[PDB]
């Protein structure tokens, strides 16, 4: 029968899904908030429109949560070591792709908001650039949804 | 920066590996391995003891060397505009040499306690020969690292006195009080290394 | 693959196995493998087992002008430090037509929930030399892929095996704790030497 | 195999493990240090670098 | 039956929840407190409002506490190893999410407070930015409540 | 019979395909997005043409996804250890080659968009040099599709 | 019954409760003590108001001490492994939470003191920020008291 | 006869042949694209001469592909451990030699392109230097083909 | 009997009570004694008063000496493994608390005398801040005396 | 008879003969190449003379290839560990002596070119200096030819 | 009977002799060469004397070569560990001594050759300083010859 | 009788004594030689006095030589671990002693030369301070001679 330790890699999957996704959403919210704050002195109106980098960093945290809860609700003491390895893979995949999307949304957010203060046309541009970052979190999620449900 | 990224990379990689090993031997129920009892019996008492002697002289001499260059570099530099410095401030050097000398004293004291013992089975080696091997290592690190830290400390405060004594000749005889407090650390290293060493025998 | 030599007492209590078992007298060798592993005739008479002690005794009819017996002697102790009952095979004995020889096996040990396995239990210097002899002897032995378990057996199978083959030998530990100490020194040597510099300018 | 026979690790496995690990660590560091000193090399084209 | 080391991981769980949430809430309180100090020099009226990005750093340490208490009140000698890894998962999952939310609240506080000193309209924007940081501690908590009760 | 650990390398393949491709696409998008945002101040009309480095960094994340999804649909409980290493190799080979392509797109997108805003002649040249970056991800795919199937 | 090495974890609990909280209180006193010293030249009257963050850094080592003495008085020559792990986790929990509170008291108790000499109105807010820093020591203590007595 | 845990080295060969050559071509492309972009501002006519270093980087990835495919086609279940190490040595010998060449071209491509725009006579010198840089990729392929077929 | 290696941990207890206290008192004496020397040229009367931070650092070396003497007088080859661990616990508990106190005494002794040179009213504040640092050596001594006698 | 794993060191000989020599020749070509590019602007006549440093770096790659071929043509399954160690030793001797030679060629090549630009008389001195850099490859080669034929 | 694996240390002896002597001779030649070239712009007639530092750095490579050949001429299949270790010691002894001597000849040669063009009377002194740097490689040789012939 | 590894430690003794004394004498000669070179430009007559810190560095590699030769004569195949580790203790003792003394001779030399040039009274002051450094080499010798003869 299955090894007594088998659930460890499954839990590290549930954990990594949330840890690295909160790190992604944290850097994505820290850089975004920094850019919003430093921009507000010169263009106070743009703070409301310029929240969207933060809101997409939040989506990377939720892409962690969806997998961390899906894995957590899947665990059992009798878990096969193969099933735990799927969950570990799902965890590192969404977790570190969320981290990667967080790095992208962070830098794009900061530069995008500072540029938008100087040129209002940049707004539509940086929204598209953020979408091309947030989709990394989604691709992390797709792979992690697949792996958790095979 | 360059070399410090290498030391960081070696350090973090090593402790990351030791987390993964310490997890994996635990979770896989392999804690019958990692037997620190094998490690601390198979590693010969002779090795611990001679590293202890070698670090007792050497780390003390490293402490005296940083002592001498830290105070010596400033004595010379301040001496350019005040040649008298080379009299009085030689006392910060004499204290650094005394930190080396606490090294040679204890490294000879530990040396004259270590003997061959003609055995290799841990039961035939017996607790005595291990307690000597460990105590002479610890005594060696205790004098060695205490003298390292003492010697850098007297170097720094010796450089202190030497740059003060450039600008006002009345200061040196008073700043020496912190060189007495710096020198106490080397002698406390000695006192503990003596007490560790005092109960050992080999044979 | 040959079946293990079990010892049976209401249930299997000892399991012994080798890929090859061979012996010599006066440095002339014989196979025992085909006389031993999976053989119904194998004379275990005078073998013994107890919850803390075990003795596998194998007797042979044709060898070296004699009836010959090999005893494997094992014990299980409550190792207080680690709390698990560790076992060791402490010695081997050879009994001849009228004389005895002894071998001390040095390293054969593990927690009693596990079997012990090594590539060689042997007296020959080329083969790990686990069979120390404290005095000269006419005999030699070799077990290749030696595997034993004399406690907590569970049917015909061995439990998991604690191999002799650990990552670090004693000699390696001393080699590393020498080298990876003086490499701290050498790295400091190079830390200062690589921090050497020369002036870019000179006086008038 | 029927009896749970061990993974047959050789003697000298400690030796081969440490030879291979310390050689591959040494050669991985010698490559990473060399590659770092070439990657983060100052190319020094000071007559043109400003342009 | 269950192993000697069994409760070790569940204990490192309660520890890691509290420790890493305290690290998160400490970094939050440190950066936010620096930003408040630097702001005070020319906007003393803003202090009693600018403490929000410190109150929220305090809330992340509370999310560490609520998990670490819940784990600690659900350990025993006999623990099933599976329950012990779940509790480790809870411990890392809140703990390092609190470290991430604390990173975001620290940076957003330190930038948002100085930006508000330069421009009083930033303040609602800053609360909106901070909710998308503080919620990372909450996602760590949600997962850690789930794993610790699975 | 195969060992129980056998599926671990294979799933770490699926993870590595998506993780390192997201880290590649992230650096690619972050440096490109900085370039676009900084240059929009001088030549707002060029932001739309300047999206291409972002889009191609996005395509590295697709090469990660493709291999991670192919590994994740090829992986199973019974997987032979040979095929599990082949999947690890496919995962690293697209993953770290997509990381390398991401570095190339990031540096080239930034330097190329900045050069283009100073001098609009560069754009066609930048597209050629971007294809010579983007194709590293496609070589990483070519080798990974072979490895995962032969 | 119990391993003779069993006390090692409980011992490193007692040590770590102290060491990390003394590192926290030392950092807290080094930073805030530098703050007070550099401040005091311009404002010699503020020393006895601004000692408060040094008093709170001093209290961090009391949190470590309370747990360390509680663990030390709970050692015995063959303790059950469960209680030894609890004592380790208790010790790390307060020790590192006290370290975290020490970081927050060190940064805040430095920055708030240089702020206070520029603007004395900051003092009322500074104490509240220091309470949100010091209370991490207390959350450390609460989790360590629960664990060390479970 | 042959052990498992053995096709691993040949797989790390195929992977490293693609990975470290993709890194080589990425540095080669990133530095050359930086030099070309910054150059094109002053000499817009020069790009289609000065693109050569980028192409001399693209070939390094292909030298990786040649070996990577050659290895991945030569992998088999139960491959002799000898052949497996020859495929590892091949894979590294192209992989890291292509990395060496990738630096050698990236550096002399950035400097050679900049210098060529300041003085057009350098172009013949630059392409001659690039032969002596690109041949290091070739020497990795030579030994790798020998090791692959030995 | 005890195991043969039993006395190693207790020897490290002596050899860390003293070594880390010597590190603490050395840094406290070197930082403070630089402070005194550079300060004294501006205020030659203040050496006699300004020794106090040095005396406080010298006391950390006395605390390390006391535990180290107590350990070294309690060591024997016969030492039970329990008491050997208690002696390592005591040795680190004082040794690294002495290091913490010595770091604080060094920073606040230097900043204390540099401030005091300009403003003599700091001297009373400094000794209070020092007592709030040197007592960390005492807290480490209290626990270390307790541990080494349990 | 002779072990499995015995060819591994012989393979790492073939690899290291190449890789480290290619790193030496890459440095030598990169560093001297940037020198030639920067020189050529001021002195267009010197280009075709100034290639000699690059040519001598090319020879270090040749010495690496010569040994790598002489190792790789001397591998077999049954290789006695003695012959395999000799091949590792050979591959490190030329590989790293070629590296040393290459590091020297790069530094003396650049300095020698920049010096020759300002003062043409240096060129004979630059060759004589450079001979003593390239001959280190030859001495590495001699030791590798000797070892690989012991 | 000599153990298997014995020849490795002796081989690493012969290699270390040549490798670390080349590393020293290379650094020595690189710094001396830089000094000759940076000097010879202003006083070109000094070249013929100024090469002597490079010749002394080349002699270290001969000390490496001599020992590496003398070691290799004393390897055999089944070498006894005693002679194999003596060869490792001989190898490092000349090797790293030559490395050290290479730094000294390099730093001396650089500072001294540049000093000599400012002040011709330095040269008769610099030679003596270089004899004290070169003799380290000779002492490294004297020990290495002794060890390799016991 | 002896363990087959036994003669290793004494060999690393002989290596360390020569290598770490050469590393020491090298830095000592490099710092002192740089000092003499930079000094000579203004004060060329002072060189033959200023060689003292150089010859006192060269002497450190004579103390390393004396021990390494003593160890090399003291080695034999039949050496017990006791006689071997004594010779390692000798080797580290003079080795790191000369490596330390050589750093103080270096740094004091490099100051003491410029200090004598700008202030001729310091010449004996340097020599005294160098005698107090060069005796550190003799201490590492005296114990190393004691350990090799024990």
């Amino acid at each position: 029968n299955n090894p007594e330790y088998s659930s460890f890699f499954g839990v590290m999957g549930a954990s990594s899904a949330m840890v690295f996704s909160a790190m992604g959403a944290a850097y994505g919210t820290a850089k975004s908030g920094t850019g919003i704050a430093a921009m507000s002195v010169m263009r106070p109106e743009l703070i409301m429109k310029s929240i969207i980098p933060v809101v997409m960093a939040g989506i990377i945290a939720i892409y962690g949560l969806v997998v961390a809860v899906l894995i957590a609700n899947s665990l059992t003491d009798g878990i096969t070591l193969y099933r735990s390895f799927l969950q570990l893979g799902a965890g590192l995949s969404v977790g570190l792709s969320g981290l990667a999307a967080g790095f992208a949304i962070g830098i794009v957010g900061d530069a995008g908001v500072r540029g938008t203060a100087q040129q209002p046309r940049l707004f539509v541009g940086m929204i598209l650039i953020l979408i091309f970052a947030e989709v990394l979190g989604l691709y992390g999620l797709i792979v992690a949804l697949i792996l958790s449900t095979k | 920066t360059g070399l410090e990224l290498l030391y960081l990379g070696i350090f973090v990689a090593f402790w990351a590996c030791m987390i993964v090993v310490g997890i994996c031997y635990t979770i896989f129920d392999l804690g019958f391995r990692f037997d620190v009892a094998w490690f601390l019996t198979e590693t010969s008492p002779f090795m611990w003891s001679n590293l202890g002697i070698g670090l007792a002289i050497s780390l003390s001499v490293v402490g005296a060397a940083w002592g001498i260059y830290i105070t010596g570099s400033s004595i010379i530099g301040g001496g350019v505009k005040a040649p008298r410095i080379k009299t009085k401030n030689l006392v910060s050097i004499i204290f650094c040499e005394a930190v080396a000398i606490y090294g040679i004293i204890m490294a000879i004291v530990i040396s004259n306690m270590a003997e061959p013992f003609s055995a290799t089975d841990p039961k035939a080696i017996g607790h005595r020969n291990y307690h000597a091997g460990y105590s002479m290592f610890g005594a060696g690190l205790t004098v060695g690292l205490s003298n390292l830290f003492c010697g850098v400390c007297v170097g720094i405060v010796g450089s202190g006195a030497a740059l003060a004594d450039a600008q006002n000749p009345s200061l040196f005889v008073k700043i020496l009080i912190v060189e007495i407090f710096g020198s106490a650390i080397g002698l406390f290293g000695v006192i503990v290394a003596i007490l560790q060493t005092s109960r050992v025998k080999m044979g | 693959i040959h079946p293990p030599v079990s010892y049976n007492d209401t249930a299997p209590r000892i399991l012994f196995w080798a890929q090859n078992f061979s012996v010599a007298y006066k440095d002339e060798w014989k196979d025992l493998t085909s006389l031993t592993f999976g053989v119904e005739n194998l004379n275990l008479t005078g073998s013994f087992w107890n919850d803390s002690f075990a003795m596998l005794s194998l007797t042979y009819e044709p060898l070296f002008g004699a009836t010959v017996t090999f005893k494997f002697i094992l014990a299980s102790r409550f190792y207080p430090v680690s709390a698990r009952y560790w076992f060791t095979m402490e010695r081997l004995e050879i009994h001849s037509n009228g004389s005895v020889a002894h071998f001390n096996v040095s390293q054969v040990t593990g927690p009693s929930i596990y079997s012990f396995h090594c590539e060689y239990v042997s007296s020959l210097s080329k083969k790990g030399s686990l069979l120390v002899t404290n005095v000269p002897s006419l005999w030699q032995m070799t077990l290749h892929n030696f595997q034993i378990q004399a406690f907590n057996v569970t049917g015909e199978q061995f439990s998991y095996a604690s191999d002799c083959a650990g990552f670090f030998s004693p000699g390696i530990w001393m080699g590393l704790l020498t080298t990876l100490f003086m490499l701290f020194i050498f790295t400091y040597g190079l830390h200062m030497i690589l921090s050497l510099k020369t002036m870019d300018r000179f006086d008038d | 195999s029927p009896y749970n026979l061990a993974y047959k690790y050789n003697l000298e496995y400690s030796v081969v493990f440490n030879l291979v690990l310390w050689i591959m660590t040494g050669l991985a560091l010698a490559v990473i240090i060399t590659s770092y000193n070439i990657w983060n090399m100052d190319p020094g084209y000071d007559s043109i670098i400003y342009r």
